[PDB]
RNA sequence: UCCUAAGACAUAGGUUAACUCCUUGCAAUACAAGAAGACAUUCGUUUUCGUUGUCAAAAGGGAAUGAGGUUAAUAUUCCUCA
RNA sequence: CUACACCUGAAACAAGCAAGAUUACCCGCUGAACUUAAGCAUAUCAGUAAGCGGAGGAAAAGAAACUAACUAGGAUAGCCCCAGUAAUGGCGAAUGAACAGGCUAAAGCUCAAAGUGAAAAUCUGAAGUGGUCAACACAACAGAAUUGUAAUCUAAAGGGUCAA
């Protein structure tokens, strides 16, 4: 028709959503959620003079964390698992290939206690 | 403290198997914490036991879920690839028997009106 | 190139190493043919072996 | 039948009609990409003889291939070797153009199977061909006993193995006879065959 | 130096673990000929490939 | 750009006789009349063949054989029409001007002259399609008419 | 990690028996390729403006932290304070 | 000019197909020098190595535009012969097949092209129904197709008329 512009451009077409006909795999069809489980997030407690000095003195716990985990993931998972309020999470990748997490509890809880219930004393 | 028997597991429900899974996992973590702090050989063995256990539980759960999805899709082609036959790319890519033997008209005619016969010569 | 003997005719001039044929299969092959023939008879039983 | 009429038309190519249709065509093709997909077959009476059919599962594509000869790809015309080997300009490529066309199509469209091809005309610097492909993923081709053969694994990319009419010609296979003896069953195989030194356990 | 890829870290960790000596109790097995770990490596005398 | 240019070349070039003779088309009146007649002669759609096969099968299977009439059909198609032109059977030939490629239809006109059959150039292949229940047809022909239509022929 | 540089590579188009090769920021040897808004808030609807990618800097560009204390081994990172 | 039809091209979406691997054997290309000619260019090594593109369980080849001239034979492939022969070659070095004949093995078939025109008789998908339910049989509805699908036909025939 009437053209304001000098150049052609492709007409807007109705682009439908992608609708599978059959579900591609079992998992898909079962609507499997890949979120990492809380207990796979926090793995192991740390016993070293360092770890302990941190538990006694700094109100901190040191745990090995699942490698692909994030800090917020650790905070949440640690609360859901241990019934504690985590004030801060810090992350290390050891050369040995693990994630150290330095966790500081709020003033509410006491690391030493969680230690005691866990069998870490 | 006893070994886990498969059939016994296939007896229960999905809920049941799941709850048990969670329990087992919690067990494991407690146990590794055993290793780390101080621990008795009992706890060490406990570890391997519970691991294998958890595997078994999962195995069952999938057996069930699977047979379920297969059930829904029973009867239809256009199942999810998970379930579709996996043999060889070459196998599936190939022609059918229907198509292998399938024959042009003139052919069916000759096959009727001429064909091959049983004969014997005598001497 | 020395004596009165007839002018040689070259054989191994090219690389024949790649081109040699070996006959040990022959032994088994004969046998195979036999059984083939026989298994033909059995499957053709009422009819003659060689066509007219 | 309309088809014989067409045939004679195309055998008449010098007539002003044919020349006209051709210059026009050639122009169109020069306008389209090097390898494009055709919607119909510019030459139906020909495409038929090769086994095109209008039913789903058949496709035609046009290709334009460069006219010429093979300049030898060595740099700066430099070739180290005896005077017979140094040579560049006047060399001609072993396989024919038509076959080239087939193979370019074949590679642009590797899913399909090349059945055949036919000349749609040529200009000064080009030659245009249409190539007839069957889609082996289409049940029509599968269930048809006539073309279902080209559906099985062994028939893959026959243009490239020179099993096309063009390939067969390039192999001299359009000659059966004692002038052809050397060519039969792959002149490399014919050659290996004679070259064989046979050594039998007895004698 | 300081700066490293993950890949690097992981590889280094690997080779670090693999560099342990044969555990003293493996030499007591019935089917083994292995007195020592023949594959041990010393950073000074032999270098890895990481780039 | 192509589509336009094709047209332009066709106009600005020297078009030969055969191709140009397809430029002669019945003025809207003539055409329209012709389409009316041909439309009256249209061939069966599917439903109509089902009805008649079912109905005739019931008549022959149940009561007894009935006398059937040789149907009066419109002719369609290049090979068929060509044959019917060779055999003199065609009373009327109607060709579309719009055919591509033109070769398909080019022998028709002189063919009809040699067979003394009247041949016309109409504008549309789509039109011929509608007459025949296809997307497009190259040519349409008439063989039999019924007394009423003789006047028109 | 983001940014751009000397540069480089896709895509598109073309060349090759083929592999390979040629172009592309002043962006093309290409070109019916984009972005935004709003209601809708999915689509859809609707509106507006529109030619089309990416990688390359641990000295270049580059949003904001400091002092004190602590370990056998880390710290402008942990602790305390600001 | 509009609706609409058809030709041509485009986007998104559904269902399917290709992309790499394999090395001994197979296919299509590409392609040298060392070496031998007691030098060396033609030649030889040799269509050989290296390189590239394609497969398969085998590949390729195959129903004559073949031989042979004889009282002829008769697809393709391998074995034996013909043969180190005819021929090729600075007629130097050196290249070098096949027919006939003895065997192994055996097999023959599908299209284009006057002919449904008493009627697209055709092909593909298919919500679905039966099923041995991935593989089978029907299937409401949809597409492909007269710029032609299926039945007859393929030269050994064949159409038309009879017909055991
Ligand atoms: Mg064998
Ligand atoms: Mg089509
Ligand atoms: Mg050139
Ligand atoms: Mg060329
Ligand atoms: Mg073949
Ligand atoms: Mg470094
Ligand atoms: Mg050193
Ligand atoms: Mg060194
Ligand atoms: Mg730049
Ligand atoms: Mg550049
Ligand atoms: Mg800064
Ligand atoms: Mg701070
Ligand atoms: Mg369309
Ligand atoms: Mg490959
Ligand atoms: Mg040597
Ligand atoms: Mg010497
Ligand atoms: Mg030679
Ligand atoms: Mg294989
Ligand atoms: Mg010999
Ligand atoms: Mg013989
Ligand atoms: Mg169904
Ligand atoms: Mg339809």
């Amino acid at each position: 028709k009437t053209y304001t512009g000098v150049r052609f451009f492709r007409p807007k077409t109705l682009q439908l959503a992608k609708a599978p006909k059959y579900s591609r795999t079992v998992r898909a069809h079962l609507k499997v959620s890949g979120h990492l489980d809380n207990h796979s997030v926090v793995k192991t407690p740390l016993t070293t003079e360092k770890a302990m000095k941190k538990m006694e003195d700094e109100n901190t716990m040191v745990f090995y964390v699942h490698n692909r985990s994030t800090k917020p993931q650790i905070k949440s998972a640690f609360e859901k698992l241990y019934n504690v309020k985590v004030r801060s999470v810090n992350t290390l990748n050891t050369i040995t290939g693990n994630k150290k997490a330095y966790i500081r509890l709020a003033a509410d809880s006491d690391s030493l206690t969680l230690a005691n219930k866990i069998g870490l004393i | 403290d006893k070994s886990v028997r498969v059939f016994k597991l296939r007896t229960q429900t999905e809920e049941q198997l799941v709850g048990e899974l969670g329990k087992l996992q919690t067990e494991l973590s407690q146990l590794r914490i055993a290793k780390i702090a101080g621990g008795t050989a009992n706890k060490l063995g406990r570890i391997g036991i519970v691991r294998k256990a958890i595997a078994k539980y999962l195995t069952i759960i999938n057996e069930k879920r699977r047979q379920a999805v297969k059930d829904q899709f029973k009867g239809k082609s256009l199942k999810p690839l998970d379930i579709r036959v996996k043999k060889t790319r070459a196998i599936r890519r190939k022609l059918t028997k229907k198509q292998r033997e399938a024959v042009l008209v003139k052919t069916q005619k000759k096959l009727n009106n001429f064909g091959l016969r049983k004969f014997a010569l005598k001497a | 190139m020395k004596h009165n003997n007839q002018l040689p005719v070259a054989q191994l001039r090219k690389h024949q190493q790649f081109r040699i044929k070996t006959f040990f299969n022959q032994a088994a092959q004969k046998k195979a043919r036999l059984h083939a023939r026989r298994a033909q008879a059995a499957a053709v039983f009422p009819r003659p072996t060689e066509k007219l | 039948g309309a088809y014989k009429y067409l045939e004679e038309l195309w055998r008449k190519k010098q007539s002003d009609l044919m020349s006209f249709i051709l210059r026009l065509r050639t122009w169109e093709y020069r306008q389209l990409p090097v390898i494009h997909k055709a919607s119909r077959s510019s030459r139906p009476d020909k495409a038929r003889k090769l086994g095109y059919k209008n039913k789903d599962g058949y496709a035609i594509w046009r290709v334009r291939v460069r006219r010429g000869g093979r300049k030898r790809p060595v740099s700066k015309g430099i070739v180290y070797g005896k005077p017979s080997s140094v040579g560049i300009n006047q060399l001609k490529f072993a396989r024919n153009l038509r076959s080239c066309a087939e193979e370019r199509v074949g590679k642009r469209v590797p899913e399909l199977r090349v059945l055949n091809s036919y000349w749609v005309g040529q200009d000064g610097t080009y030659k245009f061909y249409e190539v007839i492909l069957a889609d082996p993923s289409h049940n029509a081709i599968r269930n048809d006993p006539r073309i279902n053969w080209i559906c099985e694994s062994a028939h893959k990319h026959r243009e490239l193995r020179g099993l096309t009419s063009a390939g067969r010609k390039g192999r001299g296979l359009r000659v059966k006879g004692h002038r052809a003896k050397s060519l039969r069953t792959s002149r490399k195989g014919n050659w290996r065959a004679r070259q064989m030194l046979k050594l039998r356990r007895y004698r | 130096g300081a700066n490293k890829t993950l890949n690097m870290k992981k590889r280094f960790g690997r080779k670090i673990k693999q560099n342990r000596p044969l555990p003293n109790w493996y030499r007591y097995k019935s089917d083994t000929n292995i007195r020592y770990n023949s594959k041990r490596r010393n950073w000074r005398r032999t270098k890895l490939k990481i780039y | 750009t192509l589509q336009r240019q094709k047209r332009v070349l066709l106009q600005r070039l020297k078009v030969p006789p055969q191709i140009h003779q397809f430029t002669k088309t019945l003025d809207k009146n003539q055409s329209s009349n012709l389409f009316k007649l041909l439309a009256s002669y249209a061939p069966e759609k599917p439903a109509e063949k089902k009805q008649r096969l079912v109905a005739q099968a019931e008549a022959k299977k149940d009561g007894k054989q009935v006398e059937t009439k040789k149907p009066i059909v419109l002719k369609y198609g290049l090979n068929h029409i060509t044959t019917l032109i060779e055999n003199k059977q065609a009373k009327l030939v109607v060709i579309a001007h719009d055919v591509d490629p033109i070769e398909l239809v080019i022998f028709l006109p002189q063919l009809c002259r040699k067979n003394d059959v009247p041949f016309a150039f109409v504008k549309g292949k789509a039109a011929l399609g509608k007459l025949v229940n296809k997307k497009t047809a190259t040519a349409v022909a008439l063989t039999e008419v019924r007394n009423e239509d003789k006047a028109k022929l």
